[PDB]
């Protein structure tokens, strides 16, 4: 059934299982023409695919040249997603292939399932959590690899740095959503946020600061604040 | 023309023969049905006053033997016999009709309706869909399931329909995903009508027969099986000239006959708002679109 905040312990449990999120493939500026009519310049883009437990993170970069001489892209974007997903599954070990496969958008549902007819074992599910996975193209690091790429290509990271030396799966993805939500929210303000220290770097390895314990706990709450506080001005409080 | 009499009529029950239905009382002196076409098949079929629930028939063919109609006490049923000795049913029969106790079977000159429901439907094919190969006629009723019902307990006691499955290797040719999910030609065109039904006669004729159970009998998975086939086709973008044609007349009788109050429970909203008015034969069915937004406006 459909993941809500109810079952939300069931990502962090031993069934390997991957979120899928498709709000980045298809990316476009809208401009003017000369006659002054409107038209689109697709941009690359990437399929968001994250392992919640392990924090691996397999990032499909979608090169402008998939959409060349192609009609409805919008439509063409959720099959080209669930094409790459498929083969994401099929090029890896059976006992690394995952059970489930959540996916962001419903409108996602019907091109996975089709095209994981061969697995019928993977169970493809939606959710009713308005994950902020959207946001990932305001971590720096993850732009400049799709904005840079040449051809289509697949770059894997962790997404939770070195966290689970020290914290939980769960605390991880909680930090973790809680970071993108506020760049979803205010990016400059996250931004300035995560980086106003000099001295707190990112390894080159990584891509986000090498904060402490107690560190982390002050950029959570500064997090928490700034999300609070366009809630206290969206809905008039 | 042809009669299927009947033995007696104990117990109080609701008749019908096709579109055709009449009230039996408890041990009223009814000896059945005369003056019936010859060349169509037909449905006999049975609604107790006691028990709305369960009604069950039996699909003939008037050509393919003498047929007579008996209650069971045992069984609590009307069954369907064959009578195979042949003198035996014509001095039954005069019998009978000399002493007037058989209702006509009551077709309006004019009317072609039966005809236009049946058109492609044949015994042969009904046979092998409701298997039960020592009668020549075949029974049904209100809570026998489909083989794809079954997938998803008896399996001696089903409806061996064809299975149509949208999300199905069979409907996906591996490296058309996308183009054969949106458009079904492939499916239709290949899989089914040269692969399985080997013309639209036969594939016609189970439309037409899922239709009618599900009709008289509210046999849910015939209903499921109707819809199937008509998704099937509205949802491919090449489909022959003759056989949209057809479908449109096919429906369009359907959509006709069907009884204003069960429009509810038979009719999917979404499949036929979909056929009608997103699929690539929207605008293929003007007979069945005229008629179904004059008379079901509520659904669309
Ligand atoms: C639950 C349910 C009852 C019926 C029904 O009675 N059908 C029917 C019967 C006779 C005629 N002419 C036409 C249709 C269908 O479903």
């Amino acid at each position: 059934g459909a993941m809500n905040s109810s079952n939300y312990a069931e990502l962090f449990n031993n069934d390997i299982k991957l979120f899928v999120d498709d709000t980045n493939v298809y990316r476009v500026t809208v401009h003017k023409t000369f006659e002054g009519n409107v038209a689109t310049k697709a941009i690359n883009g990437c399929i968001f695919t994250l392992n919640p437990k392990t924090g691996h993170l397999f990032l499909k970069i979608i090169h402008t040249s998939v959409w060349a001489g192609q009609k409805r892209l919008s439509q063409l974007a959720k099959w080209k997603t669930a094409e790459e997903v498929s083969a994401l599954v099929r090029s890896l070990p059976k006992e690394e292939q995952p059970k489930q496969i959540i996916v962001t958008r419903k409108a996602m549902l019907d091109p996975l399932e089709v095209h994981m007819l061969d697995f019928p074992n993977i169970a493809i599910r939606p959710t009713e959590l308005r994950l902020p996975f959207s946001a990932a193209m305001s971590i720096d690091k993850l732009s400049d690899v799709v904005m840079k790429a040449t051809e289509p290509q697949m770059v894997l990271f962790n997404i939770y740095d070195d966290w689970l030396d020290r914290i939980s799966s769960y605390t991880a993805f909680s930090r973790l959503t809680l970071l993108l939500r506020a760049l979803k929210t205010n990016e400059e303000s996250a931004k300035m946020i995560l980086l106003s220290d000099p001295t707190i770097t990112i390894k080159s390895y990584h891509l986000w600061p090498s904060f402490t314990d107690e560190q982390w706990i002050t950029i959570e709450s500064q997090m928490r604040d700034l999300i609070l506080t366009e809630y206290g001005r969206k809905y008039n409080v | 023309m042809n009669t299927v009499p009947f033995t007696s009529a104990p117990i109080e029950v609701t008749i019908g023969i096709d579109q055709y239905s009449f009230n039996v009382k408890e041990n009223q002196p009814f000896h059945g049905i005369k003056d019936i076409p010859i060349g169509h098949v037909h449905v006999i079929h049975f609604q107790h006053a006691d028990n709305s629930s369960m009604r069950y028939g039996y699909w003939f063919d008037c050509r393919m033997g003498n047929f007579y109609i008996q209650y069971d006490p045992k069984d609590g049923l009307y069954k369907m016999m064959e009578e195979r000795d042949g003198a035996k049913f014509e001095n039954i029969v005069h019998n009978f009709k000399e002493r007037q106790m058989m209702v006509s079977y009551p077709k309006i000159d004019e009317d072609d309706t039966w005809y236009n429901l049946t058109e492609f439907v044949q015994m042969d094919k009904i046979r092998k869909i409701v298997r039960k190969d020592e009668n020549q006629f075949s029974y049904v009723d209100s809570s026998m399931t489909t083989v794809q019902e079954n997938e998803l307990s008896d399996p001696a006691h089903s409806l061996n329909y064809t299975v149509i499955n949208f999300k199905s290797r069979e409907a996906i040719r591996p490296g058309h995903e996308m183009e054969d999910f949106l458009d079904k030609s492939y499916y239709l065109n290949t899989v089914m009508l040269q692969g399985i039904f080997k013309n639209s006669s036969n594939y016609f004729g189970e439309l037409q027969f899922a239709f009618l159970n599900a009709m008289f009998f509210g046999n849910y998975g015939s209903s499921l099986q109707w819809h199937a086939m008509i998704e099937l086709i509205c949802s491919s973008a090449t489909v022959p000239k003759h056989m949209l044609d057809k479908l449109d007349e096919i429906l369009y009788y359907q959509i006709k006959t069907l009884p204003e109050q069960y429009s509810d429970i038979l009719l999917n909203e979404r499949v036929w708002n979909i056929c009608l008015y997103s699929s690539f034969q929207k605008n293929s069915l003007h007979n069945t679109e005229k008629i179904m937004e004059n008379k079901y406006p509520e659904l669309l």
